[PDB]
């Protein structure tokens, strides 16, 4: 199966600053990726999809990039609604993977 | 000119259909395959004075113009005779037009009945690209 | 209004075969797929197969042999199937809506716990 190594596992971070979670590819995905966003308790979201796209209603302040078998999300100035648990997801054939997610807490 | 689903996967991804509102670019290879099946000569009269056009397969009440439709609409602004070259590049363009949103592959009933909910990306994997 | 629900028994014994149901309204289940997802307590998620429009099912490789997914196009019904519960299964299971290779909808989730 195609592997998703995610990094970093914890983010600590304020609000107002711009971090970075990435998701390697243990083979070739051709962008199709999409991030999810978990809050407390609650569904994922799905916030970006074929690597760069935001789904409707979702914040210009989020934007994914990558190519190939690097990926990476980008938050910039996180706002209090933004921490949570995120989840990068191949689907290129089956059987699908998630990456290992990243918690993204408050410094 | 009868394509192969790469060449044409190739030449769709040229001009812009993949991810063009929100459509992985499967789903155009599909559409093409079951309304022309790969063929940019192909051609269809309807029971009205409307015939689809070319690999996409485009109407010629409301988009191209065939001269020979009551009411064409002429939306593309396009003879229907061009959509019929081997070089899609106005086809495509003439698409982009018709899809103005995420839920427009619906202009295409075979998509809509035989595309949509499958796995369409298996008309693409194992293309250069 | 698309949304998701699933149901299911909420403590099984390995002694059991497991069945979740996933209800959903909006959308028709010919136009689009439903994937099957996990997440064990504390844990991230975790893929374990699908059912696409047409009625074509996929699996997560591992638990290939222990897994079925089945669909009522007519009551809008998905199920998930599932034997040889172990302690391991232990997780909330959740139904999500595909559309164009992407999880659009999700559903809440069913707590489900294997004991002895």
């Amino acid at each position: 199966d195609i592997v998703l190594t995610q990094s970093p596992a914890s983010l600590s971070a304020s609000v107002g600053e711009t971090v970075t979670i990435t998701c390697r590819a243990s083979g070739n995905i051709h962008n199709y990726l999409a991030w999810y966003q978990q809050k407390q308790g609650k569904s994922p979201q799905l916030l970006v999809y074929s690597t760069t796209t935001l789904a409707d209603g979702v914040p210009s302040r989020f934007s994914g990039s990558g190519s190939g078998t690097q990926y990476s999300l980008k938050i910039n100035s996180l706002q209090p609604e933004d921490f949570g648990s995120y989840y990068c997801q191949h689907f290129w054939s089956t059987p699908r993977t998630f990456g290992g997610g990243t918690k993204l807490e408050i410094k | 000119k009868v394509f192969g689903r790469c060449e044409l996967a190739a030449a769709m991804k040229r001009h812009g259909l993949d991810n063009y509102r929100g459509y992985s670019l499967g789903n155009w290879v599909c559409a093409a395959k079951f309304e022309s099946n790969f063929n940019t000569q192909a051609t269809n009269r309807n029971t009205d004075g409307s015939t689809d056009y070319g690999i996409l397969q485009i109407n010629s009440r409301w988009w191209c113009n065939d001269g020979r439709t009551p009411g064409s609409r002429n939306l593309c602004n396009i003879p229907c005779s061009a959509l019929l070259s081997s070089d899609i590049t106005a086809s495509v363009n003439c698409a982009k037009k018709i899809v103005s949103d995420g839920n427009g592959m619906n202009a295409w009933v075979a998509w809509r009945n035989r595309c949509k909910g499958t796995d369409v990306q298996a008309w693409i994997r194992g293309c250069r690209l | 209004q698309v949304q998701l629900q699933e149901s299911g028994p909420g403590l099984v014994a390995p002694s059991q075969s497991l069945s979740i149901t996933c209800t959903v309204s909006g959308f028709s289940l010919t136009g689009y797929g439903v994937n099957w997802v996990r997440q064990p307590p504390g844990k991230g998620l975790e893929w374990l197969g699908m059912i696409w429009g047409d009625g074509n099912t996929d699996y997560n490789s591992a638990l290939k042999s222990r897994l079925s997914i089945s669909k009522d196009n007519s009551k809008s019904q998905v199920f998930l199937k599932m034997n040889s519960l172990h302690t391991d299964d232990t997780a909330r299971y959740y139904c999500a809506r595909e559309r164009d290779y992407r999880l659009d909808y999700w559903g809440q989730g069913t707590t489900l716990t294997v004991s002895s």
